[PDB]
């Protein structure tokens, strides 16, 4: 909530891979195999479609003047749910529970992106044609 | 009753050391790939040691593979950790050979032996896209820096049905505090589920096809696609489906009597014409027309070219003229006596044509397939009426299947292509209704010249009327057998490929040479036309079976064209 | 027990043509895997007496323990079998076929419920292949105990339910599913409308079709069903058996056909009020049975049906005389253009009120197996079914590329359409534009001969065809335009073998070719009443307007018009031949200027 910065990676190239004796390999679309969804791939590929730059809501924050602590939600998936009821530490020991509003202020927001990578053209095999993939950017 | 069965395994692994080094392959292939920086961990067991060796062990796999596959693949994983010994998953299975009436038809394939693995042949229709699962799924927990996992069954990683256990996906800890989804360290299994049919060949042609259902594991996902000839094996598990586990990509009988006929008839020089006037006798005149109908449904020779693209041995026949003779009647002949044959109107296609057909689902997984009619008879012969009423659509796609006779689509989730080794019979009407002599012959047919450069031999049939001519029509239509040219055509297909002389090469060269007088008189000729005049020499050369060309093969292909020409 | 004994005597010790029928059957159906047998009602009533009374009487306790009796000596065949050369058996459904009646579907009262009864009909629709179980493994979810249940026969308040308890309290069952299932059909049968009154439509039957008999029975044949009528009030068929396709009225007809008038007859009594049209009455009577059908040796056998067409202004018996033919014929229903209220002439697919099951709600077109087929108001077809009449009118087979099921159908029907692009499929696809003593002598005629002809009687057909071909080439080199064909002669060839066949001889004279001559030339006179056309249209688009803007529809009816040579049939039609000759400039100019306008 109080990031102020942006984590990011980078890996490391062949010339320190040869030295000392992988990680990073050029990987092409159709060499996926499934089983690699969670390591770090580096794709090499031509760029067809892109989107426009977007803000996406990370954390949704919910302000009250019954008690005034602004509760915090997480979001992860595409859509979400707006939380009318109240979920504070002083509603709970209570018989009133009083309406709640949304800060587009105080949220944390994303510049999100959509991209289609495509499959380069010698390293598409033999009669088979070039298929895409998507990746989904954040920050700057 | 496990640990019988696993010493049962054990002691048959200790008498054939063939899948032990097999598996010791597959370990220093690894290492070696490991010190580098994968193979699916499979192993194919030879049945016909395991019939011999032990019976009630046979027996027990054949009727109950529940009980028996486990023990099995828990001897393989207890080999794979004894046959290691450097520091740190599951191993499978798979089976091969004759299984006798277990390997059926899947028309005939019904509610009996549910149990028992079924071995089944045919040709797939779709083959759905590629889904990742989750069997396991882990967690961290922040306000302690924690990691969680949970793990997830169902019915389809057993062979035995477990007791269902619906686990929560936790979106909540259990002390209360919050948590996230630790991408990547959960383990990912992609599932796919294909469709597979009878074959047209095996089957009795004139029903439905009957098409069953595979559910596919991480390991064999990037081992199929349409429009090919398939033995899947699975067991039959109902819930109705098969777990197919074992994959393999891959006519009437000849007797010693019917080859001594054919060896009889293989030297005489008057066996052509009779042939050929032999295929249909309902059908007055048109010798020439039915010589290169003869010449068509025997085929070519298919020819793949070292480290290059493939040659195309398949003949293209078009035929235009007026619709009052037997056109229509031809297509019934050639589909009823052919090897195997698919015939398609030419107009009325749910799909996009007869390639590549609509997409669309309504089950858990959003993707399926659809097979059409020239994906299905990969070697045979299709025939289509009606070639005017042919949208421009199915005319791009036979305009890129003529002389590539592949088929490429790039849709949303498939960028694969297919062999479509075919051979087309087209059959057209003009657009004036009726032609004559004196009209030209290139506005009267109404195609573009691209198709007519794409069709090798294009027929036409005049009916204008004359009473010298039409006298015997009605006396001949109101006035060797079937089963044997069928036996000959599939004897000079597998047994004899021709090859090219010198007394061949020199009267074609002198034959292409002279009309490229057409040019300047009534018909354009292409490179493409100098390969079907010898695909055609080739044909007449197989149809007397002799292992190489003659002159008179390119003497009878320049008599064919001079008929279909002028 | 002493029941387990008799079927065993039945089944080891039947004697016919000094072998035994149901041992090697069971041999042969084992040595498959097929676990099924073909027994007869006939052979066990003249085998013995105390078993098919019972049986008629009360089948569902008698038939499971003949199905058990079965098994058990179908063990001892395997286990002796399997001995020889290269566990677990289920129970071996048996199949039972008959002919001693055929009781209609009127005849159907309260009387003889649950007992075995045979009928015959028409499949309307087999519609999902459902699944049901036979032997499955449950499980409790509180105290660990799992047990097993079998049935064998009995596949809404019946026998499969599960056990309340076993505390554990109301249902803790769960079903082993893969450590346990079977399939099963829901069909629909209705009578044959050829022979159903007026006043009232057809009513239909539910029937449940078990194990070894799925798929055999492709929906709109007819088909003869032997089970058991049991009520679910409303009543529904259990599938047991499954089959398919007075010497005074023989003499009275033998002397009616020895009447040399009696051609002349027939037609002064097809028509009681119609006033004229001896040469249509003639045609409708001569085109039911079709032709000489031939099977030659080389497999490319002859089509012998015809095809007869009916036009004009309303009346004149266009559909009077249709109703004479639907009551007179073997096989005929009435329907009409574009199917009709709540039935179908092609095969029209519906929902299932049930369930949501795609299926198909029916088809009169595969129901007319071996006949005739007879609709009404031709120019109201709907382009999904007009593709598959204009492809059944020429080669008499249906073909369906559903992806449930594909099949194609052998249709076997002549048309008798009436009626008030169609140019072509109107004047090309068509070759014409006591009653039970009748209709017996018809089918004995249609199943007895196949008749041939003489080359004597084959000269005048010949010099016929030479002289029509000789005289109407006068009219067609003059652009006229309108034919003549072999088609037409086959068609003259089968009205021949047709009007042969009607006095029942296998032999054809200039008798019958006289007359069918004189049928065909009123079908010529009904009939009978490029480079100027593409000089025009290709001179105009090529020298004047090759944008082809400004020159549309109307420019080309200003010149036409001002040079007198416009029909709008003949406008469209001449650019129908431009787009279709493929001028793709002419493609291009329908794509635009043609809704462009001008």
């Amino acid at each position: 909530l109080t990031r102020r910065y942006f984590l990011y990676f980078k890996p490391l190239s062949q010339n320190c891979a040869r030295r000392y004796r992988i990680s990073s390999k050029p990987l092409s679309v159709r060499q996926i195999k499934g089983d690699f969804l969670g390591q770090l791939i580096t794709v090499r590929g031509i760029i067809t479609r892109v989107s426009d730059v977007k803000p996406a809501v990370e954390v949704i924050a919910y302000t009250c003047d019954q008690c005034g602590y602004e509760v915090f939600q997480e979001v992860n998936s595409r859509t979400f749910t707006p939380l009318s009821e109240c979920t504070s530490e002083e509603c709970s020991q209570n018989q009133t529970k009083g309406q709640l509003f949304m800060s587009t202020r105080a949220s944390k927001f994303s510049a999100f992106q959509e991209c289609k990578i495509q499959e380069l053209s010698q390293q598409v095999p033999v009669g088979h044609i070039p298929r895409s993939l998507n990746i989904h950017v954040n920050g700057t | 009753v496990f640990g019988d069965r696993v010493r049962r395994f054990q002691e048959f692994l200790d008498t054939f050391t063939s899948y032990r080094d097999s598996v010791r392959s597959i370990q220093v292939y690894n290492s070696n790939n490991a010190a580098n920086y994968i193979l699916p961990h499979r192993i194919i067991i030879s049945l016909d040691d395991l019939r011999e060796f032990d019976r009630s062990f046979w027996s027990g796999i054949l009727v109950e593979p529940a009980y028996f596959i486990p023990p099995a693949e828990k001897a393989l994983t207890d080999l794979a950790d004894s046959m290691d010994d450097v520091p740190h998953h599951p191993w499978k299975l798979s089976f091969k050979g004759s299984f006798g009436a277990h390997a059926l038809s899947p028309r005939t394939l019904t509610a009996q032996h549910l149990n028992k693995l079924v071995s089944v042949e045919g040709i797939v229709t779709k083959t759905s896209l590629v889904r990742p699962k989750l069997i396991r799924s882990v967690h961290y927990a922040a306000k302690t820096g924690r990691f969680h996992y949970r793990d997830y069954t169902d019915a389809t990683t057993t062979l035995t049905t477990r007791i269902p256990t619906p686990a929560i996906y936790p979106t909540e800890d259990t002390e209360g505090n919050k948590l996230t989804t630790e991408y990547g360290y959960s383990t990912f299994i992609d599932h796919q589920r294909i469709t597979v049919q009878e074959m047209p060949e095996m089957a009795p042609a004139g029903q439905l096809p009957r098409s069953i259902d595979v559910i596919l594991d991480d390991d064999l996902v990037d081992k199929t696609k349409p429009g090919d000839r398939v033995n899947v094996v699975g067991v039959f598990k109902s819930l109705t489906l098969i777990l197919g586990n074992t994959v393999y990509p891959l006519r009437q009988m000849l007797t010693d009597f019917d080859i001594r006929n054919i060896n009889k008839l293989s030297k005489k020089k008057d066996i052509f014409d009779i042939l050929s006037q032999s295929l249909a006798p309902s059908i007055y005149g048109h010798d020439h027309i039915k010589k290169a109908i003869l010449l068509m449904l025997m085929g070519g020779v298919e020819k793949n070219l070292e480290n290059g693209s493939h040659l195309r041995g398949d003949i293209n026949i078009l035929m235009v003229g007026d619709p009052s003779t037997a056109k229509s009647q031809l297509l019934r002949f050639v589909l009823n006596t052919a090897s195997l044959a698919i015939a398609t109107t030419g107009r009325g296609s749910s799909g996009v044509g007869l390639t590549a057909a609509v997409t669309t689902d309504r089950e858990t997984g959003e993707r399926r397939l659809e097979a059409g009619a020239m994906v299905l008879a990969d070697r045979g012969v299709v025939c289509i009426d009606e070639f005017d009423k042919m949208t421009d659509v199915d005319r791009v796609a036979i305009h890129e299947v003529m002389e590539q006779q592949t088929v490429t689509i790039a849709k949303a989730g498939i960028h694969t292509t297919l062999n479509a080794r075919c051979s087309v019979i087209a059959a057209a009407n003009p657009v004036f209704g009726q032609y004559d002599v004196n009209r030209d012959p290139h506005q009267n047919i109404a195609l573009p010249d691209s198709l007519l450069s794409r069709f090798d031999l294009l027929f036409v049939v005049t009916d204008d009327i004359n009473e010298i001519r039409d006298r015997s029509i009605s006396e001949h239509v109101l006035r060797v057998t079937i089963p044997f040219l069928r036996k000959y055509v599939q004897y000079a297909k597998e047994r004899v490929i021709p090859q090219l002389t010198q007394e061949a090469i020199n009267v074609i060269v002198k034959n292409y040479t002279d009309l490229r007088d057409d040019n300047t008189k009534k018909s354009p000729i292409t490179a493409r036309t100098l390969e079907t005049l010898i695909r055609l020499a080739t044909a007449h050369a197989k149809v007397r079976l002799s292992k190489t060309v003659n002159k008179v093969d390119a003497k009878v292909a320049a008599n064919l064209l001079r008929f279909a020409l002028l | 027990t002493e029941i387990i004994k008799s079927f065993k005597n039945f089944i080891l010790e039947f004697r016919l043509d000094s072998q035994f029928i149901y041992r090697d059957q069971l041999r042969n159906n084992i040595l498959v895997k097929n676990y099924s047998l073909t027994v007869n009602m006939e052979h066990l009533i003249g085998y013995n007496e105390d078993i098919y009374k019972k049986l008629s009487d009360e089948p569902s306790d008698i038939i499971p323990l003949f199905e058990t009796a079965i098994t058990q000596v179908a063990k001892r065949i395997s286990i002796l079998s399997r001995a020889q050369s290269a566990n677990s058996l289920p129970t071996f459904q048996l199949i039972l076929n008959s002919n001693a009646n055929q009781i209609p579907l009127r005849d159907l009262d309260s009387e003889h419920v649950s007992k075995i009864v045979r009928l015959s009909g028409i499949i309307i629709s087999t519609s999902v292949l459902s699944s049901r179980a036979t032997y499955l493994s449950i499980m409790c979810r509180n105290c660990r105990h799992t047990t097993s249940i079998t049935i064998n026969n009995f596949n809404t308040g019946n026998t499969v339910s599960l056990p309340r308890s076993c505390n554990c309290g109301p249902d803790p069952y769960i079903i082993i599913h893969e450590s346990s299932f079977i399939d099963q059909q829901f069909l629909k049968l209705q009578e044959i409308p050829e022979l159903v009154p007026v006043g009232e439509m057809p009513r239909n039957l539910t029937m449940t079709c078990d194990r070894y008999l799925t798929n055999k029975v492709i929906p709109g044949t007819r088909v003869t069903i032997v089970g058991i009528y049991s009520i679910y009030r409303t009543p529904y068929i259990k599938i047991l058996g499954i089959q398919s396709d007075t010497e005074e009225e023989e003499e009275e007809f033998l002397q009616l056909s020895r009447n040399p008038k009696l051609y002349e007859i027939l037609t002064n009594s097809i028509a009681p009020s119609i006033f004229g049209n001896e040469d249509i009455k003639k045609a409708i009577v001569c085109l039911l049975m079709g032709g000489s059908k031939k099977i030659l040796p080389d497999g490319m056998r002859l089509r012998g049906d015809i095809n007869v067409l009916l036009l004009g202004d309303p009346g004149t018996a266009k559909s009077q005389l249709l109703k004479f033919v639907e009551k007179v014929s073997p096989i005929a229903v009435y329907t009409s253009g574009k199917g009709s209220s709540a039935a179908g002439l092609t095969a029209s697919v519906q929902r299932d009120p049930m369930t949501r099951e795609f299926y198909l709600e029916g088809g009169a077109m595969v129901l007319a197996d071996g006949g005739v087929v007879c609709i009404d108001e031709f120019d109201k077809m709907r382009d999904e079914d007009r593709v598959a009449i204009h492809e059944a009118m020429e080669q008499q087979t249906i073909s369906i590329a559903k992806a449930g099921i594909t099949t194609v159908l052998n249709s076997r029907t002549s048309v008798l359409a009436a009626a008030n692009d169609f140019q072509t499929t109107i004047l090309s696809r068509f070759d014409m534009i006591s009653i039970e003593k009748m209709k017996r002598y018809i089918t004995y005629c249609r199943l007895k001969c196949a008749p041939r002809l003489s080359p004597q009687a084959a000269e005048k057909l010949s010099s016929n065809f030479v002289t029509i071909r000789k005289q109407l080439l006068i009219n067609e080199l003059e652009s006229t335009e309108r034919p003549i064909t072999i088609r037409q002669l086959e068609a003259i060839i089968r009205i021949t073998e047709s009007l042969a066949k009607l006095e029942l001889s296998p032999i054809a004279q200039e008798r019958h070719v006289d007359e069918a001559i004189r049928l065909f030339q009123a079908s010529t006179m009904d009939a009978a009443s490029s480079l100027s056309e593409i000089r025009r249209f290709e001179q105009e688009l090529k020298r004047r307007l090759p944008i082809g803007w400004s020159t549309s529809y109307q420019t080309l009816r200003r010149e036409f018009v001002d040079t007198h040579r416009f029909s709008q049939l003949a406008l469209d039609k001449a650019l129908y031949a431009l787009e279709k000759h493929e001028t793709i400039q002419l493609r291009h100019q329908g794509q635009n200027i043609y809704r462009s306008g001008v």
